[PDB]
């Protein structure tokens, strides 16, 4: 959008900060949930907690209105195409919260049927441990995503950030090479 | 028949599936037999159920249909010969004294070491009227994994014959449409067969990874 | 001839090194020289694909923040006349998803140099 | 065989006469607890854990010692309260002094004591007193730690070190509750079979220092395997964690090794991870060896080989699997159209090739371990069973102890292995072996049915020795078996990786054989020109008449003249290496291809008895076998080798089958006169120690520390004539160099000096450039 | 790690040499990793520990 | 048991297994690592889950792991009533019918 054509002066910085504040608030989750993690997501929406306090009570039934896709449960092989379709049918900017161990790495179900982490099919922004994560853990992960969204760049700043993140990522060794103290 | 049904031959102490960690303990040979034919005075109402089934079915038909009778942990299993399954199922459902109207489903179990009887289908039946229950067991070889579908007798077996097929390849001949219900139709293999690998991935760690449990050593 | 440009996408630098080792400067002396563009992050890979000028993309299905299969589906849905996609699968059971990603070819981990080279030749031929 | 009926519990079975009650229960599926019992050890009845109730016996009977007798009635713990009480009391007594070390014990999870205390022990302790204690752990060798507190004094370790291996360097010591397995003093355990004691201990008393605290069973990936090192082909179980092999247990192959290993097979698995492994293809650029892509390396290698057309030699080495050696031979004959193929990376002779073609190639299972144990007489020629093929030594010792096998060795001196076999030496200076073999045509011992003659590879170094052995076998009728040192040599022979041989024992010099193999290969015709052996190839290349070399897994230092070998590879215009490790060939090669180690590759070996020893890969890795490297190198060259995998090579070999036609003539080489050593000189005898400077033994300091002390062995008269004294350093020398080792007076034939062929500080081939049978100057 | 249903714990023991001792006795866990993207919080690990070296806090 | 360091094996149990009881230590180790061994056999056991008869066919081959464990989950069978309870009515009625079936899909698929 034209907000991405703005010059990199103070104008772009203020547009970025206001857009981040606006998007961190009103972060409507998609009406999407796979398993017991979906039950904990509902509990988070439930009175004991209040997802609504964060402007996130409107679980967008359609992906068009959804801004955040809380996977919230295990993703089977047959479901990955559906989850990717839902992700693609959301409109940018989009974010994916991998709620629970099943959504983030497959969790305990390390077998043929489970995808072993939704990042196999959709870009994940935050991983949320737990099986299921208790609602406070979900709110913590959501606030972490809010912090990430606030510092989200735009336009030329976005391009520079992408280049810098690429440069940093090209150098990190794989986890299999962090042999610290391994005999 | 009439002999114990060995589903696996376990050799070596401590449940080693291979040569074994300590020398000299691998020479034991213990066949793993499931409970065999029960002596005739079955417990509780099992005696009445079997007597009624043998009365409704002709002596010849009963002998041809009922391959075995087992009473294990106060639960009655009837090893029903393949082919004859629909007839005995109809008798069980319709006979007023049996009246096993509620079929709870079909469960597949794979015995890769049970020659000629690798694939077993288990039919848990319950009679609400008599507050009774039994299980039927139908064995089929891995070479011809065909069983008569009970769709006409127990429509509830629909999707079960499918799940059991999807996960074992039992063909349940005569089923209206035996299509995969859990796995995708393009899926290759039948996951719950023992020969089908678990299909996991190594768990990632800093400097190391743990292979899936099916690859790592186990004792049974 | 035009140096065929290949996009190698993987958060794991060692997977990129193995892919570049299987495919030398020339897969065969009959084929053109090969230039490799390494991308570790999905945003960079997507932007490079949008810039175009690639003859093949090798996407690691095991990439941590964004899997190669997802990126393959995204590029084949988002870039017009996108180049053939080769996906590296972390397990055999991933084959189904590899088919879903519509990748022209799938090469299981660990990357067999010869299998990868043959698949690349088939895709470029 | 006599058969006796018997009743265990309520069930009845029949078993061979002489069977032990515990064995009968095993066959019947009854699990009687046991610690001291071992099927392969003579029963001792120590631990008293295996007590059962026998009708007509007042006391409980140790089933591990009670032979089955007809009509005997036995009730185990499953059907006899007295037997169960006895067994559980024995278990309680076994656990009172045991340390609460299960979490820290290496045997945890795999402990027979844990399992049998669960299945036959009290739920909780009654022992509220003070436990007996020892300092723990104490090293009895560089490899084996001993935790005397966990020791149940089952004596399995000691009984193994005495009966199975003739190395009783551990024994039960002290008395009563203080009794403990020990070595007595600083003298280490020091046997090639020490690791077996670790695998035979039913508790965490004996543990391998290498495997210490590195894993518990649940996280081990365990795969069946075959040992790479000797031609014994032991079945093994390779256990690896996070992609690193931690140990290799003995497996269970009654027809090969039963439940035993040598230390080499158990612990020599670190060679592939010492840092010298070649990880990527390499190319010679600017005189330096640079990492190169597979495509570029294959292209360069194909270009060089095509530019070298027929002027190429293929050194296959002895490490390749049967499939790998078959691929080397097929590449050489189909792709390079040359017969210059030789797996012998070691002292060898053309007479050796003729003998292998005549009597070895294409003839499998002619002799078997089971026959060694029963052979009334076994004659060892140029063979040291303990140093080469240790499981052959174990089987021979088992035969000696059980069936009274008589062992004779035509060797310069009695090695410890021969003494442990109770073998009688026929003292012969090396090179004089043919005279001794011809001098035994009248030996009544060899006439006896089942008599066997085991010939080591080293007889190839003695002219006419193999012909003499063949004549001796023909005259006496004793079956003759050839036992190499490397696992891949017999597979190489079956693969036809020799200048005069084709796959399946098919002779090259036979138009029908060439036509048959070519038809099986879908090729016009195979090369007919006679092939040059390893020595001929090296001499030609050094002279500059060889355009290129294909060297696979060859240790140049192991060749009789390593200086010649290095000169040959250096002068060869183009050298292609298929090497797992950085090596001397790699330092001088133009193209280097990494090849998967055995643990990462599917394949099969052939042990000396020709038995197939298959194995699937244990580690899934991107590394590829020599098979695929050669196949795709040929494809780049433009010839479809049709060997994409070990399965394809095995199928092709099976399709070819054995030759089955006219057997090649026997060598019949003449017994060339042996050199005469003058004053200050002696004839050199030597064989390779089991644990020496071998490359595959690298990366395992403990195993190397277990190696026998290198010593130059001389007759007393010769040492006196050289001015040396027992234990004093002695130097043997040639024009190339010298080897200095402590002297050992050994009662050898006069004028013969024996050295370890490749022990550290000896390296006879490298340091002297000569092999066994040569004359070497001696000095104090 | 043995009892973990999800293989979420990786542990490597090592000797408590007199020069560097980390725990009483002969062995200590020098490498100890929990993959919290595989942890299911079942608590089998703590029930498995024979030393109470592993507990589970209320921090989430 | 709970303590200032959180939830973990009670100090009394630690003392029993690591300090005084060898049999106790062996039992803890084995029952935690391999677990119990279940004699071979088949058993079908059913309970009244909130959604109906939750049945479990459990087959043991004598080992420390369940040879076969199949859940007859009531939701799986109940979902076969969607055709009966939805055909003929409106989509708004189908929503109510499916909700009344109260299917929890974890039990349905397993
Ligand atoms: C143009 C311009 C800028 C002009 C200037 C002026 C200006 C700024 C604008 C003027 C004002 C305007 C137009 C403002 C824009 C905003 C606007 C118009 C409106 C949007 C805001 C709005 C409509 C607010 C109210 C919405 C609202 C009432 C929200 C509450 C919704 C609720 C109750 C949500 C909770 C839903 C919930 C429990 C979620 C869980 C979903 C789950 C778990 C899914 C998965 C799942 C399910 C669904 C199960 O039920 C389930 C059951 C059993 C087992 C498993 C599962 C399972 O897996
Ligand atoms: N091509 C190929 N090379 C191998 C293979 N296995 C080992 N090698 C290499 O071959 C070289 C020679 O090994 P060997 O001839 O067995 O020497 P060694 O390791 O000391 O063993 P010995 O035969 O007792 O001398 C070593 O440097 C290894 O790196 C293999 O499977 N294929
Ligand atoms: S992470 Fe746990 S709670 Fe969430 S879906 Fe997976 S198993 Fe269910
Ligand atoms: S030897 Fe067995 S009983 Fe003794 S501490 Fe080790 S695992 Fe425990
Ligand atoms: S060290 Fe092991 S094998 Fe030897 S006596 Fe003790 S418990 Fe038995
Ligand atoms: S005898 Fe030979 S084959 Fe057997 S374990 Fe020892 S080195 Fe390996
Ligand atoms: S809570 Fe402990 S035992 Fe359970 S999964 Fe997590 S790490 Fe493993
Ligand atoms: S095993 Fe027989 S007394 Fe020890």
């Amino acid at each position: 959008g034209l907000e991405e054509r703005l010059p990199g002066g103070i104008l772009l910085s203020t547009v970025e900060t206001v857009a981040g504040y606006v998007r961190k608030g009103s972060l409507w989750p998609a009406t999407f949930g796979l398993a017991c993690c979906a039950i904990e997501m509902m509990s988070t929406a439930g009175p004991r907690f209040d997802i609504a306090r964060f402007g996130m009570e409107r679980f967008s039934a359609t992906p068009r209105q959804a801004d955040l896709m809380i996977v919230a449960g295990r993703v089977s092989q047959k479901m990955a195409p559906v989850l990717r379709q839902i992700y693609d049918q959301m409109v940018e900017p989009k974010w994916v919260l991998a709620m629970g161990v099943c959504a983030s790495s497959g969790g305990m179900f390390n077998n043929y049927a489970v995808v072993q982490g939704v990042d196999h099919v959709v870009p994940v922004d935050i991983y949320l441990p737990g099986c299921p994560p208790r609602p406070e853990m979900l709110l913590h992960a959501i606030l972490k995503l809010h912090d990430k969204i606030q510092q989200m760049p735009l336009g030329v700043n976005r391009e520079e950030a992408i280049r810098e993140a690429e440069q940093a990522a090209l150098a990190v060794p794989p986890t299999i090479e962090l042999k610290g103290l391994l005999r | 028949g009439d002999e114990p049904e060995i589903i696996a031959v376990r050799r070596g102490m401590f449940g080693n599936r291979d040569t074994g960690d300590t020398s000299g303990y691998g020479r034991l040979v213990r066949p793993v037999a499931l409970p065999g034919s029960t002596p005739r005075p079955y417990g509780g109402y099992f005696d009445a159920v079997m007597d009624r089934l043998a009365e409704v079915l002709g002596e010849e038909r009963y002998a041809m249909s009922i391959e075995r009778v087992v009473v294990y942990r106060d639960q009655l299993t009837i090893e029903v010969s393949r082919v004859q399954l629909p007839a005995v199922a109809s008798v069980l459902r319709d006979d007023p004294d049996l009246r096993f109207e509620l079929c709870l489903g079909v469960s597949g179990v794979h015995y890769p070491e049970d020659t000629g009887r690798e694939l077993h289908a288990v039919y848990p039946l319950m009679s609400i009227t008599h507050n009774r229950r039994i299980q039927l067991e139908v064995a089929a070889p891995d070479a011809d994994p065909h069983i008569p579908s009970l769709y006409a007798v127990y429509p509830t077996t629909d999707w079960h014959e499918r799940e059991t097929y999807d996960f074992f390849g039992i063909i349940f001949d005569g089923h209206p449409s035996l299509t995969r219900i859990e796995m995708p139709d393009d899926w290759e293999g039948h996951p719950q067969r023992k020969d089908y690998p678990l299909g996991g991935i190594p768990v990632e760690y800093h400097g190391a990874q743990i292979p899936p449990p099916d690859q790592r050593r186990s004792y049974s | 001839s035009a140096p065929l440009r290949i996009l190698v996408y993987s958060d794991n630098p060692r997977t990129r090194e193995q892919v570049r080792l299987a495919l030398g400067k020339r897969i065969h002396p009959e084929l053109p020289e090969i230039e490799y563009v390494d991308v570790a992050t999905a945003p960079m890979a997507i932007s490079q694909m949008d810039a175009g000028g690639f003859d093949l993309a090798i996407l690691d299905g095991e990439a941590t923040p964004a899997g190669g299969m997802g990126v393959a589906k995204q590029v084949k849905d988002e870039i017009d006349d996108c180049p053939p996609i080769l996906v590296l699968t972390g397990r055999a059971d991933d084959a189904w998803l590899a088919k879903w990603s519509r990748a022209e070819a799938a090469v299981p981990h660990p990357i067999d140099p010869i299998r990868l080279s043959d698949a690349v030749v088939s895709l470029l031929r | 065989v006599e058969m006796v009926s018997l009743t265990i519990d309520d069930h009845e079975i029949s078993v061979p006469k002489g069977t032990l009650l515990i064995r009968a229960a095993e066959l019947m599926g009854i699990q009687i607890p046991r610690f001291c019992d071992h099927p392969l050890l003579d029963p001792v009845g120590a631990c008293r854990q295996c007590l059962v109730e026998v009708e007509g016996q007042r006391k409980p009977m140790a089933s591990c010692t009670t032979t089955v007798m007809p009509d005997m009635v036995v009730r185990t713990q499953f059907t006899s309260e007295a037997a169960d009480k006895a067994q559980r009391g024995v278990m309680e007594l076994l656990l009172i002094n045991h340390p609460l070390d299960c979490p820290i014990c290496d045997k945890g999870g795999e402990c027979p004591l844990q399992n049998q205390a669960m299945s036959n022990g009290r739920p909780e302790t009654r022992f509220e007193d003070v436990k007996r204690t020892f300092p723990k752990p104490i090293s009895i060798s560089s490899q084996v730690l001993l935790d005397r507190e966990r020791c149940v004094l089952c004596a399995r370790c000691t009984r193994f070190s005495s009966q199975i291996a003739g190395d009783p360097f551990i024994d039960l010591m002290e008395r009563g509750a203080l009794q403990q397995v020990g070595i007595g003093q600083d003298k280490p355990f020091q046997s090639y079979f020490s690791g077996n004691t670790v695998q035979i201990c039913p508790v965490g008393a004996l543990t391998g220092t290498a495997y210490r605290f590195r894993a518990r069973p649940f996280d081990l990936v365990s795969s069946p395997s075959v040992c790479e090192h000797c031609a014994s082909g032991c079945a093994q179980r390779t256990d690896h964690r996070r992609g690193k092999v931690l140990r290799r247990l003995a497996g269970d192959e009654p027809e090969v090794n039963e439940e035993w290993n040598c230390d080499k097979g158990r612990w020599a698995f670190t060679y592939a991870t010492v840092g010298d492994r070649i990880t990527t293809p390499m190319l010679r650029d600017g005189g330096v060896l640079r990492p190169a892509s597979w495509s570029e390396a294959l292209t360069v290698a194909a270009a060089g080989l095509l530019t070298a057309a027929g002027s190429t030699g293929v050194l296959v080495g002895g490490r390749c699997t049967v499939e790998d050696a078959y691929a080397y031979a097929k590449f050489a004959r189909m792709v390079l159209n040359t017969n210059d193929v030789d797996f012998r990376a070691r002292p060898h002779s053309a007479e050796e090739a003729e003998f292998l073609a005549a009597h070895v190639a294409g003839q499998t299972m002619g002799l078997r371990y089971a026959e060694l144990e029963n052979a009334p007489t076994v004659l060892l020629a140029g063979f040291e069973p303990e140093e080469e093929s240790p499981i052959v030594f174990l089987r021979l010792r088992k035969g000696v102890r059980k069936n009274g096998v008589q062992v004779v060795a035509v060797a310069p001196w009695a090695s410890r292995g021969l003494t442990k076999l109770a073998g009688t030496v026929v003292p012969t200076v090396p090179g004089d072996e043919p005279a001794a073999l011809d001098g035994m045509h009248d030996d009544d011992r060899l006439r006896r049915p089942g008599a066997v003659i085991l010939v080591g590879e080293r007889l190839a170094t003695s002219p006419g020795a193999l012909s003499a052995a063949v004549r001796l076998a023909a005259a006496t009728g004793a079956r003759l078996a050839w036992i190499p040192r490397r696992a891949g040599e017999r597979g190489a022979i079956e693969a036809g990786a020799l200048p005069n041989l084709l796959p399946g024992g098919r002779p090259v010099d036979d138009a029908d054989a060439r036509a048959e193999v070519a038809r099986a290969w879908y090729i016009s015709a195979l090369p007919e020109a006679p092939g040059r052996d390893t020595a001929a190839i090296l001499s030609t290349a050094a002279s500059g008449h060889l355009a290129a070399l294909l060297v696979g897994g060859v240790e140049l230092g192991d060749l009789p003249d390593p200086e010649l070998a290095v000169a040959a590879v250096r002068t060869t215009p183009f050298v292609v290496s298929l090497e797992l490790r950085e090596s001397a060939v790699t330092e001088l090669a133009d193209v280097v291809f990494p090849v998967a180690p055995v643990v990462e590759k599917a394949g099969s070996f052939l042990n000396w008895e020709g038995r197939p020893r298959p194995f699937a890969p244990s580690l899934k890795t991107n590394a590829i076998p020599d098979l695929r490297v050669l196949h795709y190198l040929a494809d780049e060259i433009g010839v479809d080798l049709a060997l994409p995998t070990a399965e394809a090579a095995d199928a092709e070999l099976a399709q070819l089958g054995t030759w089955g036609g006219a057997r090649p003539p026997a060598p019949t080489a003449p017994p060339t006169a042996r050199p005469e050593a003058g004053s200050g000189q002696a004839v050199l005898a030597s064989w390779r120690m089991l644990l020496d400077a071998g490359r595959l033994q690298d990366g395992e300091p403990h195993l190397a520390g277990t190696a026998v002390r290198p010593v130059a062995r001389m007759s007393a008269a010769t040492a006196a004539g050289i001015g040396a004294s027992d234990g004093a350093p002695v130097t043997v020398s040639t024009e190339r160099g010298a080897v200095t080792l402590p002297l050992a007076v050994t009662d050898m034939p006069d004028g013969v000096v024996w050295l370890p062929m490749n022990s550290p500080g000896s390296a006879v081939h490298q340091r002297l450039g000569v092999t066994a049978g040569a004359v070497v100057s001696i000095g104090a | 790690a043995w009892a973990c249903p999800a293989d979420a714990i990786y542990v490597e023991g090592a000797d408590n040499t007199a020069d560097e001792r980390y725990s009483p006795g002969e062995r200590y866990g020098r490498v100890y990793q929990i993959n919290y993207l595989r942890c299911i919080g079942c608590g089998l690990c703590i029930e498995a520990c024979p030393t109470r070296a592993l507990t589970m806090t209320t921090e989430y | 048991k709970l303590g200032p360091d959180g939830l973990g094996n009670s100090p009394e149990h630690i003392a029993k297994i690591m300090g005084r009881s060898m049999e106790g230590l062996i039992h803890h180790f084995k029952l935690v690592t391999e677990g119990i061994r279940v004699p071979p056999g088949q058993v079908y056991v059913a309970v009244e889950s909130p959604r109906g008869e939750l049945g479990v066919h459990m087959v043991s081959d004598g080992g420390t792991r369940p040879y076969r464990v199949h859940y007859r989950d009531p939701s799986f069978t109940n979902l076969q009533a969607v055709a009966a309870t939805c055909e003929g009515g409106m989509v708004a009625d189908a929503i109510a019918a499916v909700a009344s079936i109260d299917p929890v899909m974890g039990g349905v698929d397993r």
